[PDB]
Order: structure tokens, then C-alpha cells, then sequence
């Protein structure tokens, strides 16, 4: 259970006591923080848990899909003591100018270094960066920060080991709450997301509303890629949203046959179900996806579980008039179902 | 400049955090947060001087009892408060007192009585009762309610005052 822990938080000028609790995330522990800040700070989800720099030893931020019992407490104080800080650029071992620092980072020259990176201009990115540019911003118009548009363009991997390299956050959120990860993810980019993987970036950063980059995956369909490429590096199943729906929900309703089959494959939950009670099966029902219906019934999907409206999936799809579909629930026998052959391979790292 | 280091200290649910987020942030507090420990700092000028407050609202429940010796010990100068309308309170000072002079060892810390809940119209303290046990403490009484910031910059501007004298 929780411990007491002092948090310092610097740019408030203020410390609080909190209880936080070990045996959960670093992103859990994050919420109580927020929480009782009930005076919001500014691109707060950028805040983060941070290890101040003790004797031989430099400042960290928390992993935030690390659990806080990852990180044992200095012993220096008589309770814990943790900051929240904003993901500033890091310049360990590094002193310059405060003016000179102040040249690096104005509006101007942001928007020349986001150009650097849009036209994959690769060394003078490092060059910047090895100068002591902070690329943990965004672009005032795009929203974008410099990793997040760098796992937007083709071949990416060059830009994003430089950036991480040069100090980028791999967990630095966009305006709208989505990491580097996610914009990868949605944009389908495959190689950008095995470097961001490979560079040690989590497959289970959540965004503003708590969705995954695997949940986006589901509701977005398309080349299934990247989907696999997620749930290769263990990316966690089962998130759900405000609803309920996890992601063998979102990619029934849109029909997205192939993110279903991945899904499955590593472990998706049939049974799970919504708000509703609606299985997968029932949102097959309810949509008219008779592609994705074959998929969850082929691999053993209980067709008998009944909604909180007492309806079975078979009786969903009678009544939304979907009457070929629902042939093809009843008609189903037990016998048909064909388990996996095989159990998941996980990536190394 | 100077930094004055402030201790809130009082029985649980007196208007401790009350207090404190009206001074700092200028707004009152509705709910019921209990505290462990919490600190805040503010630049002020009091008497034509400029000075920094650290201030440190300390936990009413006897759960993190642990705490007062260190606090104690660090503080320059301590805020008593009691609720007007709660007598257990005003009795439970005396308990503090004897601490701050314990973990201080002098007779002389600086210190300040605050009877708040002034508003309430119900009040189970006498002004009179508070202000003799002033007098034997040899410190101020003041009066004041974080609901209308009746007298919450004085109580707080008032220890500073007391800090000055030792
Ligand atoms: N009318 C009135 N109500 C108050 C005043 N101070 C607090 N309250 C109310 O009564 C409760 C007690 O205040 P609070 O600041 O929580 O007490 P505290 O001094 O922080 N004690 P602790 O932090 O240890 O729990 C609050 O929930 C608030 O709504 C006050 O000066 N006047």
C-alpha cells in the first residue's frame, strides 16, 4: 500500500505531502500529483516526477510506465523527496550563457531548427543540438514537437536517434496530448516506431483521454503494421475508454479485420465487455461486420453472453436487420473453432 | 531582504491550510483537505521592507506527529491556531507550546495566538480567555477568519514582527 512522499514543485514555489503508491505506475502517481495541484499548470501532462541530482549522481525523470518502486527513495531526508518538473532539454555536464542559451531558443530560430527537421537536414539538427538546443517544444502553429514530426516523415531513424541523442524526451506529449509513439502509430509509419521502440520508448504511452498508441492503432485501421509491431513489444491489452470499449471493440465496429486478428492472436480479451455489456461479438453485430464476426466466432468467442439488456449477439444483430449476420452467429457450431496454433514471440529489448 | 521561516500549528480542521491559501493565493478554501505537510513561499513588504515567507502548514491528526520535532526545530517563528467555535482546540495550544519550547529549549520563541472561525456565529471561546493566555505566553492575539481575510495578513505580518524582536 502508499507511502508518504514530499513532492517539491519548483515552479510553484511549493511542496506537498502526498501518499503514493509503489506497486503502481510512475504516470499513477503523477494523477494524485495533478490532482492536488488543483491550480493547473501550463502543458501539464509535460510535467514529470524527477530525481533531483544527489552526491555522484545526476537528475532523472521517472520512467512513467515504470512502477514508483522502481525507483527506492534517497535516504537523505527524513520522508522521500521527489520534484515535478517540467521535461526541459537536459544538458548534463553542460554550462553556457544564460543570454547565449536565451539566442538558442528564440521564436525564430524554433521555427528554423522544426524546418531542419521537416526537410530531414540531419547534421545541422545535431549541430544545433550539440550547440545545447532544448528540442522539448512545440511549433506555435503545427502543435508538433521535433520528435513527434520527425516519426511523421519517411526514414525517420536517423532524426530520431539524433534527437534522442541531442536530449528529446521520448514520452515529450504534443498540444494535444499524443507522444512520438502515437504519431507514428497513426501515421502508419513502421519504421519510425521500431527506432522509437528500439530507442526504449514505452508501447503503452497514454495520451490526454489515458488511449495507448495500440488503442489509436484499432480505431484508426489501415496497414496493420504497426499494430503488430506494438504487441510485439509487449504493448498492454485491455485499455478501455469512458464507454468501456477496449480495442477489440473499436476495431469490430470500424471493420478492421486484420487488427482484430493481431489483437486476438496476443491475447485480446473475447469476453471483455462495454458499458453496455456488449461483447466484440455484439459490436459485430450491432455494425453489420460480418468479416470480423467469422474472425472472434472462428476463434472461439462465446456467442451466448448476454448484454445488460439480456440480448445475445445473435439477438443484437436481428434486431439492427442484420439478418445475414445473424445466420451466420446461429448456424455456428463449437466444433468449427481452430485455437491458435502457436503462442506469441516478444521482441528482445 | 530576509527569509522568515513560519510554522502553522494547530489542533486538525482550525483553518490552518484555510489561512495560508488566503494569504498566498488570496482565495478561500471550501472543502475539507487534511494535510500532512505543505509549504509555500511569498515575497511581501511588511513595514517598508521586502522579504521573503516561507510558510509551512503543518498536520492537525496525531498520524503524522513524527513530524513536529523537525519542524519545530527549523521554524523561526510559529502561528498557534484554535477554532473560536471549538474548544478542544484552544486547549490542545498549551500541548504545542510546551513542544516549541522543548524542541526550541528557550523560554522566548517568537509565537502568535490566532483564534479563527471568527465569522461563526457560534463561538465557544471568550476573546477575554484567549487573550489572558496571551498575556502568561507574553505574545499578540489576533483574531482572524480565512473566509473574509479578517485579519490574516496581520496575524501572519504580525509574527514576522515578533521574529524581528530575538
Ligand atoms: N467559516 C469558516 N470555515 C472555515 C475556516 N477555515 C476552514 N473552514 C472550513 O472548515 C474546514 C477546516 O479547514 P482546513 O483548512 O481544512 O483546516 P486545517 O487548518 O487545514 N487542519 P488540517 O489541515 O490538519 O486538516 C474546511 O474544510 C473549510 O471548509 C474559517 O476560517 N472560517
Amino acid at each position: 500500500f502508499a507511502v508518504v512522499v514530499r513532492v517539491g514543485i519548483p515552479d510553484l514555489q511549493q511542496t506537498k505531502c502526498l501518499r503514493l503508491d509503489p506497486t503502481a505506475p510512475v504516470w499513477a502517481a503523477k494523477q494524485r500529483v495533478l490532482c492536488k495541484l488543483n491550480h493547473s499548470l501550463q502543458d501539464a501532462l509535460n510535467y514529470g516526477l524527477f530525481q533531483p541530482p544527489s552526491r555522484g549522481r545526476a537528475g532523472k525523470f521517472l520512467d512513467e510506465e515504470r512502477l514508483l518502486q522502481d525507483y527506492p527513495p534517497n535516504l537523505d531526508t527524513p520522508l522521500p523527496y521527489l520534484e515535478f518538473r517540467y521535461k526541459r532539454r537536459v544538458y548534463a555536464q553542460n554550462l553556457i550563457d544564460d543570454k547565449q542559451f536565451a539566442k538558442l531558443h528564440t521564436k525564430a530560430n524554433l521555427k528554423k531548427f522544426m524546418d531542419y527537421v521537416q526537410l530531414h537536414s540531419t547534421d545541422k539538427v545535431a549541430r544545433l543540438l550539440d550547440k545545447g538546443l532544448d528540442p522539448n517544444f512545440h511549433d506555435p502553429d503545427s502543435g508538433e514537437c521535433p520528435l513527434s514530426l520527425a516519426a511523421q516523415l519517411d526514414n525517420a531513424t536517423d532524426l530520431l536517434k539524433v534527437l534522442r541523442n541531442g536530449g528529446a524526451h521520448l514520452d515529450f506529449r504534443t498540444r494535444d496530448g499524443l507522444t512520438a509513439v502515437h504519431c507514428a502509430t497513426r501515421q502508419r509509419n513502421a519504421g519510425a516506431l521500431t527506432t522509437l521502440l528500439d530507442l526504449g520508448a514505452s508501447p503503452d504511452y497514454k495520451d490526454s483521454r489515458g488511449l495507448t498508441p495500440l488503442y489509436h492503432s484499432a480505431l484508426g485501421g489501415g496497414d496493420a503494421r504497426c499494430c503488430e509491431l506494438l504487441l510485439h513489444d509487449h504493448a498492454q491489452l485491455g485499455t478501455t475508454d469512458e464507454n468501456g470499449w477496449q480495442e477489440i471493440h473499436q476495431a469490430c465496429r470500424f471493420g478492421h479485420v486484420q487488427h482484430l486478428e493481431h489483437l486476438l492472436f496476443y491475447g485480446a480479451n473475447m469476453g471483455a465487455q462495454n458499458a453496455s455489456g456488449n461483447t466484440a461479438l455484439h459490436i459485430c453485430a450491432l455494425y453489420n461486420q460480418e468479416s470480423c464476426a467469422r474472425v472472434l466466432l472462428y476463434r472461439g468467442a462465446n456467442k451466448d453472453v448476454r448484454n445488460y439488456n439480456s440480448q445475445t449477439a445473435f439477438q443484437v444483430a436481428i434486431i439492427a436487420g442484420n439478418f445475414e449476420l445473424a445466420e451466420v452467429i446461429k448456424t455456428h457450431k463449437d466444433s468449427d473453432v481452430v485455437p491458435f496454433r502457436e503462442t506469441p514471440s516478444y521482441a528482445k529489448r | 531582504m530576509t527569509e522568515y521561516k513560519l510554522v502553522v500549528v494547530g489542533a486538525g480542521g482550525v483553518g490552518k491550510s484555510a489561512l495560508t491559501i488566503q494569504l498566498i493565493q488570496n482565495h478561500f478554501v471550501d472543502e475539507y483537505d487534511p494535510t500532512i505537510e505543505d509549504s509555500y513561499r511569498k515575497q511581501v513588504v511588511i513595514d517598508g521592507e521586502t522579504c521573503l515567507l516561507d510558510i509551512l502548514d503543518t498536520a492537525g491528526q496525531e498520524e503524522y506527529s513524527a513530524m513536529r520535532d523537525q519542524y519545530m526545530r527549523t521554524g523561526e517563528g510559529f502561528l498557534c491556531v484554535f477554532a473560536i467555535n471549538n474548544t478542544k482546540s484552544f486547549e490542545d495550544i498549551h500541548q504545542y507550546r510546551e513542544q516549541i519550547k522543548r524542541v526550541k529549549d528557550s523560554d522566548d520563541v517568537p509565537m502568535v495566538l490566532v483564534g479563527n472561525k471568527c465569522d461563526l456565529a457560534a463561538r465557544t471561546v471568550e476573546s477575554r480567555q484567549a487573550q489572558d493566555l496571551a498575556r502568561s505566553y507574553g505574545i499578540p492575539y489576533i483574531e482572524t477568519s480565512a473566509k473574509t481575510r479578517q485579519g490574516v495578513e496581520d496575524a501572519f505580518y504580525t509574527l514576522v514582527r515578533e521574529i524581528r524582536q530575538h
